[PDB]
């Protein structure tokens, strides 16, 4: 989700995350 | 002893497939009939398909036409789902011209005399103002799957960008039996074939040429004696 | 192992090698004392038999 | 994966020799900083490491990771970074414990880690820290391989190796069952062109896209139709987008490479059975189906490029030009004016690509060849061909020509005269050799590609399309392939839970929308949180069915198929099932080799090495050893002598072969010969 | 000898005043190879070096049958030692 | 062995050119040469030619021990992969992950020769370390000739011995009634039916029941109370071979081809391993061993193990949190509880399954595997090393099939990164110690026939019970058989049983043994008197061939490579060295 | 000698040629050398005859010149001594 | 179209009747389905005529043994079971054998009615001794493949008389295998070799050639569709 183009991807987590990925290069 | 031979009948169930109902054989006949029929049924029809296309203003297949959206290859997999029935062994030439916006489908193809498109609902590609299509193709018979044949095999142009083929009319071959085994030894198998034909020949033609080829390579040990 | 500590006091005493071993055949390349290589394999005198020798 | 990687070794660091063995280890202060699973596996094993997925490095140069802070067993949504220090002092409980949805704990009793990695039980007052979620101790490829909580480690490590190492293909279609990181992973990775801007589309191609802005301006992203890699791959970019629609800032405006619909895509669904079939698929072998080959399911483009430069010399300049001595005119018609190939020439190993020529300088000539160009009126040809031949075991069609020169003032390095690149292009299909594997470390060659007919079929007809091995799954405990398998069934043929009488006991914590789906629906089971083996049950229970009333698989996962060679049913049903294989960067063509006589070296006199140039294998210390051992000497004596070293004994070899002729009696090598001048150099008498 | 060895169980463990032969292995562990040829010749120095090779390679299941080690301890019991020198060329 | 034509044209490439010169398809080498380069349509046909009957050796790296170079027949086939016989993976030590092996070529008369009677596949079939055979069958066979032999009780036409209503319905003709009766749907393989046999050798009890002296069999008439399944097994066995009538466990086909080559010639031993890969195959497809993950179960008193073990866990920390002991004792305590019941639920794990199991018949036929994966499959993982070497007491109870959660995993993770390091760097010791012994047993090589000396080392050799009989010791396969006889071996002032100087087999082992006597001395290579080498009646028989060694091998190279060979296998433990550095 | 007919390279079989012999290495020297006779034959064919002998027993087709060696040293056909 | 490579048939007979028939060179994939096909036709297709019931006086319920014999109830069911017989009747014959007097019962001591042939005479089928008589009535009836033992349905209407199977089939074991004969220049095309083992009542080729007699008539049931299909043809001979 909140990726505005994002495929219909059904998911089987159970919990919710408060943290979202940060950018992969910003190291 | 069983004096009685089997019959083939036929049944419809729509218009590019049918099921076909053997009755009776001898008992444990009927799966390896049923599988020699449908080994001969997959690989051994001939059909006819296209073999290479020559678009104008490309010179090879990794490059793209001015306007279209997919590229010279994304039109080489979407042209490898034609279905074209031929009717001479002669390789004959088709045309597909298209200038400006729009989708060029599959029946925007103009075939020549004798053969025919079957699927002219299928998207090429597409178009816009800057967009202009123009692209001649091959149709050639022969049976089985031939890869592509080289260039430099041929005495083909630049232009000519050779493309797989593959003949095969026939779709998805199955069958199943009904072993009655009756316990008083009188016992018999019933084969149920069921053909599905990709719109280009009926399945009666597919298993007419399919007992053609049977016919002829079993008559191989007869003939000697 | 240990090429220089062998080879620097070989030469103080003057020590003169035979080739009768196993690795300096196969470093100088001559055929090595072994299997099909000794004095008793390598010198068989191949001949045909006298009687199949009149039937031809 | 090649960015955010981390390595103990280097200029300042420590070498593999100096590489205890205590430092390859995996030290409990690694829960979130680095991953366990993903490393190499050579020799370099545990040196080389990448970061996990939420960590972030600190202004000094160390590896902060974020906690949910948890203040009298209420767990907060703040937000902590900590380091390894802070990480010692306090108490760090677990991921998944059983909030009450209020922050509070349902249990009083939680695991947690204490102050020098030991793993406890605690009355809930004392925990003052929580992660933020699981999968936070794994890195970004591994987080990519759906149930990893039922592998091992060493063949998730060979998973999450193998996953990078998977080539583009043609088509790539997006993984049916995988798991959230594939969206992230390739939205991030700036290999899909992505809308700066909000707005509208105004005009697409294959080259192009414009989109038009909210406020009047617009701006053209220019796509990248086949570049060639940095290994020799393609990298093309598709748009997907039609000529109407509305882009937001952050939309996925073009695929890229390995992508489709936005998201990661590095191989096919492929229909798979897992029973062993007539020894083919022996031992991590893999058999196919023709259809792979006919429909082009797998088949990567490679691009290669091949470089020359015409520069001055002592005794003049070469010229690129179309007259090449000693030639004929067989050769000389796909090349044109100027002396370069034309675009889409195919060509075989062993064509001219550039045609250029040396001046040789005066050479004398032997009298047979004075004769001969006497007799044949042909005259001397004073100046050298040396064209760029493309080299041994390469084809395809011609791309681009970029080609340089001095005279329309370009930055040549001094010396050279012009430059010239030419690009060759090949469309590799699969093939017997080529290495495949899936998402668990479960490799394997391709056997034997079968035909269509003779590869078993289901109670449907449709026939299975690989068909893997039976005794590589439990001896290497890695049986997440397997429920892979189940549920890409289930997500293939698609379900209904029917809750006709209530929700069923086995999908009560089930989310909502996924009591049914459609066929060839998508799913997402993530790291160490997904789908439970009740679940999968209870899904694989009710799979409704295709076009006819018809239920292929039963409730353990299985179906009868057919034997589509002999024609008898196969007496035990058998699991199959939609598994999701990729194609390895191991092709044939870039490993069969042969030699038969070629180049030498320099010094010495061996042969060369590699296939870069010609050269032969290596005829090392053991198996001189092996050799020995059999009692054969006279193949040692052939092999050291008269392969390698005789320098007058190579050529009366080939004579002695060509002629018809026993081969002669081997001499002594030139090897030896440098030895004892280098012994008689160091001040040593070697009589 | 240290307290983090124990001593020799054979037969009971190791007493005071037990009568010992003459090559009894006194401690648990490893007896040294240069002791055990000059106590007890070169023949028990043989079935030593033999039988605890095989004690190792036998522990994983693997066979190696005793002439392809006998040779090699072959080859480590060629050489003697010169402690007088006799009136010949050879150095103590 | 199979050979890609691009790779053989460039292997061949001027016997071909002086074979296409000779049959007039090009004027002189000149154009002979680039014919080649141009690949025409009839180099292919002159290839087949200068290929068939000329050995190649197949090379795979790196080189263990005498067996990692074999000598094979080529031939033409397509593609650009090496084709491999599935028997020889064994002795290269190659599975097909992507492995590479390289080809060399013989060229003159002597190297042809060697490569086709020294080093060909069919003449390595034991091995030169321990004398067991390396063809036999591996994984696939060994399960397809596990079911094709198995016996089922009560399966499809058994024979049922009956009264009143019927004869008994079970018995046969001839096992080509009982192929066409299990063709039709009527008898399964593995059913005990009563067939009559004619061309199966009978076993000696009724060799010497019916016919007595003289069973020979190929026109005579027997009943044999078997399956079908084993019937058609011993046809794949030759003629002069005893009917076996066993169930095949891969112990059991060790043993078959043990004797079959230690009593028959080589080639007849070659073709029955041929014939045996056959069946093998065929029959390993239709055995029906697949995985799912409803075929592994998990035991059902699970929780109540765990809770048990839990409850006592727990006494053990309540008595370390009152002080009563320190933490060395409560981790000792806590390690020796989880021991236990790791124990106990493999024990629960074991007994619950039936035998039809595919992942249980994987491991009881000896195809693959042991039963610690199967209990780390389903049931408990159990304890889980550290990075020094010690035991974890939290220990990991969720098995690979529920699926471990993240600190389990990160726990297990400490312990097979460790693993997987210490093996490359074993591997790389192992090779250092293999290049040390090749170089110092290096000169030992038979030299005589015979030293003629009368010195000789003794034999332990089936040490006294006490109770009073001849209990067998165990290495007698590895300290006294193929050796000769030093002395003579007599009892009791009677007769010579082993006379001096003899090969010292299986059967007079069993003589010795029965006749009474324990100890003999043996002759062996640690007293041989010749002066530079050994001689040859001192190292006695040899292991690969099964005859006397010859008067010419390097036995220093084949013991140092029998020796540093299998030191990648070799474990290590968790003050005294166990394993390599011992 | 109730094996199944051989083919290719093993069609003498070894065990059959090992009884002519001592051990496997006389049996090599002796097949490469009549071997080198039999290729010396057939090279000096075109001039002069010399005391090199031709193949005893009747060729194949076009056969390796090892091969006729073995199958005159399987139909016992020559002699040798040793050194 | 053209086969472009005519496949042939030929034998190699290697007993008086047990000989193996190799067919070359097919065509990719066809040597599969004509070796199983063919396989499953030699075995199940063939008319023949075997032993369906016996009876025998002493026999009551005691199937052990019968006095005056040596060899018990099962062995002479077996033997009897191996006994070469062609008919001509349809319907169910009867045949009878008598001997008294010790001695060896061979299956010369058997007399045919009108219309069947019993085609080896010399083989032991009993060993009378004591001067014992044996009595046996056999029902012998033709039929095809290979029927399993036909239960007595009917319970009384024959005390003595108890059923065998029947091996109608000419032919006992068939089996057959395919290889790669060519691979570089015409691509791997197939090589069958059969193996067929009959009995002594049909030769080896007689069977072969009467398979491929009703095989070729099972499909040309599915040719008598639309014969002017245009499929794979060999051409001439
Ligand atoms: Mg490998
Ligand atoms: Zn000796």
């Amino acid at each position: 989700n909140s990726v505005p183009g994002a495929p219909n991807r059904v998911s089987f987590a159970k919990l919710r995350e408060p943290l979202e990925v940060p950018g992969l290069l910003d190291v | 002893l069983i004096s009685q031979r089997p019959t083939l009948s036929e049944d419809v169930l729509t218009d590019n497939r049918s099921q076909f109902v053997i009755e009776p054989l001898e008992p444990g006949f009927g799966y390896t009939l049923g599988n020699s029929l449908r080994r001969t049924l997959l690989s051994s029809i001939p059909g006819a398909a296209v073999t290479s296309i020559r678009i104008d203003g490309v010179l090879h297949e990794f490059t793209t036409v001015p306007g279209v959206k997919e590229d010279v290859t994304e039109i080489i997999l979407n042209l490898k789902s034609l279905v074209v029935s031929s009717e001479e062994d002669e390789p004959v030439t088709m045309y597909l011209r298209k200038q400006g916006p729009g989708e060029v489908t599959a029946g925007d193809i103009v075939p020549p005399a004798g053969v025919t498109v079957h699927n002219p609902g299928m998207h090429i590609a597409t178009l816009n103002d800057k967009g202009k299509l123009e692209v001649e193709l091959v149709v050639e018979r022969g049976r089985g799957y031939v890869p592509a044949v080289q260039n430099r095999a041929s005495g083909a142009e630049i232009g000519r960008i050779p493309v797989d083929s593959i003949y095969s009319p026939v779709l998805k071959v199955t069958y199943k039996v009904d072993a009655t085994r009756v316990e008083q030894r009188t016992d018999f198998d019933k084969l149920i074939l069921d053909v599905e034909t990709k719109n280009s020949i009926s399945p009666r033609d597919a298993l007419a040429s399919a007992g053609k080829t049977l016919v002829e390579l079993f008559g191989l040990a007869r003939e000697l004696n | 192992q240990e090429t220089t500590r062998v080879l620097t006091d070989a030469a103080i005493n003057c020590r003169s090698d035979k080739l009768n071993g196993l690795k300096e055949n196969v470093i100088i390349g001559k055929l090595i004392p072994a299997g099909t290589g000794i004095n008793r394999y390598r010198n068989i005198a191949v001949q045909p038999t006298e009687e199949a020798r009149a039937a031809a | 994966t090649h960015k955010r990687r981390l390595s103990a070794l280097g200029p300042g660091g420590l070498s593999r020799e100096r590489a205890g063995l205590e430092v390859r280890d995996v030290h409990p202060s690694h829960y979130g900083r680095m991953c366990p699973i993903e490393t190499p596996e050579g020799p370099n094993i545990g040196l080389i490491g990448s970061l996990s997925v939420y960590a972030r490095v600190n202004p000094f140069g160390f590896i902060e990771t974020p906690y949910r802070k948890v203040v009298d067993g209420v767990v907060s949504d703040e937000i902590v970074y900590l380091t390894a220090d802070e990480e010692d002092r306090h108490v760090v409980a677990q991921a998944n414990s059983p909030i009450d949805a209020d922050g509070r704990f349902v249990e009083p009793r939680v695991l947690v880690r204490r102050k020098a990695g030991e793993v406890e039980y605690v009355p809930s007052s004392e925990v003052d820290y929580m992660d933020v979620s699981p999968r936070q101790m794994v890195s970004v490829a591994t987080a990519m391989i759906p149930f990893l909580e039922h592998d091992d480690a060493n063949r998730a490590l060979m998973g999450a190796n193998m996953q990078r190492q998977a080539v583009p293909l043609v088509r790539s279609e997006a993984p049916l069952v995988g798991t959230g990181m594939e969206l992230r992973a390739a939205i991030d990775a700036g290999d899909v062109v992505v809308a700066e801007e909000s707005g509208v589309i105004e005009e697409v191609s294959a080259d192009y896209i414009t989109v038009m802005h909210d406020n009047g301006t617009r701006r053209t992203y220019r796509m990248r139709k086949f570049a060639r890699s940095n290994h020799g791959t393609c990298a093309n970019q598709c748009p997907i987008v039609d000529a109407g629609d509305r882009v937001e800032a952050g939309q996925v405006i073009a695929d890229g490479p390995c992508t489709d619909d936005g998201e990661m895509a590095l191989g096919k669904n492929l229909l798979v059975a897992i029973m062993p079939w007539e020894g083919h698929n022996y031992e991590d072998a893999i058999i196919l189906s023709n259809r792979l080959v006919e429909e082009d399911v797998l088949t990567s483009i490679h691009i290669e490029e091949h470089e020359i430069d015409a520069r001055d010399t002592k005794l003049g300049a070469e010229e690129i030009t179309r007259d090449i001595p000693n030639i004929s005119d067989e050769v000389l018609a796909d090349l044109d004016e100027r002396g370069i190939v034309r675009i889409g020439a195919e060509v075989r190993d062993g064509d001219i690509l550039v045609g250029k020529v040396t001046p040789k300088g005066e050479t004398e000539l032997t009298p047979e060849e004075r004769l001969l160009r006497a007799i044949f009126g042909e005259k001397a040809r004073e100046v050298r061909d040396t064209s760029l031949k493309v080299p041994h075991g390469e084809s395809g069609k011609v791309i681009g020509i970029r080609v340089f020169s001095r005279e329309d003032e370009d930055e040549l390095p001094a010396g050279v005269n012009e430059l010239v690149r030419v690009y060759v292009a090949q469309k590799r299909k699969i093939s017997d050799g080529d290495k495949l594997a899936g998402r668990h470390g479960n490799k394997g060659v391709i056997g034997k590609i079968l035909p269509v007919e003779d590869m078993p079929f289901l109670a449907d007809g449709t026939p299975v399309d690989i068909i893997l091995n039976t005794h590589g799954v439990p001896r290497r405990m890695n049986i997440g392939q397997i429920l892979e398998t189940h549920l890409g069934w289930c997500a293939h043929s698609g379900w209904k839970v029917d809750a006709a009488k209530g929700v069923p006991d086995w999908a009560a914590r089930l989310p909502d929308e996924l009591l049914e789906a459609q066929p060839n629906a998508i799913v997402s089971t993530p790291v160490f949180d997904g789908a439970q083996e009740a679940e999968l049950q209870g899904l694989l229970s009710c799979t409704l069915p295709n076009r006819d009333g018809d239920v292929l698989v039963d409730a353990d996962g299985k179906a009868m198929l057919f034997d589509g060679r002999s024609g008898e049913p196969f007496p035990y049903p058998v699991t199959v099932g939609y598994m999701y294989i990729m194609k390895l960067h191991h092709l044939v063509d870039d490993k069969i080799h042969a030699r038969s006589t070629g180049p030498y070296s320099m010094i010495t006199q061996q042969p060369l090495g590699g296939k870069a140039q010609f050269g032969g294998q290596r005829f090392g210390e053991m198996e001189c050893w092996a050799m020995q051992a059999y009692g054969a000497a006279y193949t040692l004596q052939e092999l050291l002598t008269i392969k390698s070293d005789d320098t007058v004994g190579r050529v009366k070899v080939y004579e002695a072969i060509v002629k018809g002729e026993n081969i002669p009696e081997p001499g002594i090598p030139e090897s030896f010969k440098v030895l004892l001048k280098e012994l008689q150099s160091l001040c040593l008498n070697v009589e | 000898i240290s307290k983090r060895q124990r001593l020799r169980v054979f037969k009971r463990v190791l007493s005071d005043g037990d009568h010992v032969e003459v090559g009894q292995q006194l401690m648990e562990g490893s007896a040294d190879p240069h002791e055990v040829l000059r106590v007890q010749g070169p023949r028990e120095v043989q079935i030593h070096l033999v039988r605890e090779v095989q004690e190792v390679y036998r522990a994983q299941g693997v066979s190696i049958h005793d002439k392809h080690i006998e040779v090699i301890v072959r080859q480590m019991l060629r050489r003697v030692t010169i402690i007088d020198s006799g009136s010949t060329e050879f150095l103590p | 062995c199979g050979l890609p034509k691009l790779m053989a044209l460039e292997l061949f490439k001027p016997f071909v050119m002086k074979r296409l010169v000779d049959l007039n398809h090009a004027q002189n080498i000149k154009s002979a040469k680039r014919m080649v380069e141009r690949q025409r349509p009839q180099v292919w046909d002159v290839l087949e030619e200068v290929i068939a009957e000329h050995p190649v050796l197949l090379n795979r790296a790196p080189t263990l021990h005498r067996l990692g170079i074999q000598a094979f027949e080529p031939m033409l086939v397509e593609g650009k992969a090496i084709q491999l016989h599935p028997l020889v993976c064994e002795a290269f030590n190659a599975d097909f992950d992507g492995d590479q092996m390289a080809v060399h070529l013989p060229l003159s008369a002597e190297a042809q020769a060697e490569a086709r009677i020294l080093m060909l596949s069919s003449n390595n079939i034991l091995s030169p370390a321990s004398g067991r055979p390396l063809a036999m069958p591996r994984l696939d066979m060994v399960t397809g000739l596990y079911y094709l032999t198995t016996e089922v009780p009560g399966d499809t036409g058994e024979y049922q011995p009956a009264s009143g209503d019927h004869p008994e319905t079970g018995v046969y003709s001839s096992p080509a009634e009982a192929i066409m009766a299990a063709d039709r749907g009527v008898l399964s393989v593995r059913a005990k039916i009563k067939v009559r046999l004619t061309q199966l050798r009978p076993p000696v009890e009724i060799e010497a029941e019916l016919f007595g002296h003289s069973g020979w069999q190929p026109g005579d008439a027997w009943m044999a109370e078997t399956t079908l399944g084993r019937v058609m097994f011993n046809e794949l066995l030759p003629l002069g071979y005893p009917f076996v009538n066993k169930q095949m466990h891969k112990k059991v086909q060790a043993a078959i081809i043990n004797d079959l080559a230690e009593r028959y010639p080589m080639i007849v031993v070659a073709q029955t391993v041929d014939k045996l890969k056959d069946a093998g195959f065929y029959w390993a497809t239709r055995s029906g061993v697949t995985v799912s993950m409803a075929d592994v179960l998990v035991p059902p008193r699970k929780k109540e193990i765990l809770d048990h073990y839990e409850e006592r866990a727990d006494k053990v920390e309540k008595q370390f949190q009152r002080g009563a002991l320190n933490h060395d004792e409560r981790n000792e305590a806590l390690v020796e509880i989880w021991k236990e019941a790791t124990d106990e639920v493999g024990q629960a794990l074991r007994e619950h399954y039936p035998d039809d199991n595919p992942i249980i018949t994987i491991v009881d036929s000896g195809a693959t595997g042991n039963f610690t994966q199967t209990r780390t499959l389903a049931g408990m993982k159990g304890l889980v090393t550290n990075p020094k070497g010690e035991f974890i007491p939290r220990p990991v109870k969720s098995s690979f099939r529920e699926g471990l959660t993240v600190l389990e995993y990160f726990i297990n993770t400490h312990g097979a990164r460790k693993g997987l390091a210490d093996t490359a760097l074993r591997t790389a010791d192992s090779g250092y110690l293999t290049r040390r012994l090749v170089d110092v047993s290096q000169d030992v090589i038979v030299r005589e026939h015979d030293c003629q000396t009368e010195r000789g080392i003794v034999v332990e050799l089936a040490e006294r019970a006490p109770d009073g009989t001849l209990i067998r010791d165990p290495y007698i396969e590895t300290s006294a058989y193929a050796r000769t006889l030093g002395t003579d071996a007599v009892d009791e002032a009677g007769n010579v049983i082993v006379e001096r100087g003899q090969d010292l087999g299986d059967p007079e082992i069993d003589a010795l043994l029965a006749a009474g006597i324990t100890q003999v001395k043996v002759r062996s290579v640690l007293t041989c008197a010749t002066s530079t080498g050994v001689c040859a009646t001192c190292y006695g028989r040899s292991m690969a061939t099964g005859k006397l060694v010859d008067i010419g091998e390097a036995v220093g190279i084949v013991a140092a490579q029998s020796i540093g060979e299998p030191g990648t296998q070799l474990t290590m433990r968790t003050d005294i060295t166990g394993g390599l550095p011992r | 000698g109730g094996y199944d007919t051989p083919l290719g390279i093993t069609n003498p079989p070894i065990d059959e040629l090992l009884d002519r012999v001592s051990s496997k290495y006389a049996l090599v020297i002796y097949a490469a050398k009549r071997a080198r006779q039999i290729n010396d034959y057939y090279n000096q064919l075109g001039e002069g005859i010399l005391e090199y002998v031709g193949p005893l027993v009747e060729p194949g087709l076009q056969e390796k010149p090892l091969s006729i060696a073995l199958r005159e040293i399987h139909a016992d056909l020559l002699e040798h001594t040793e050194g």
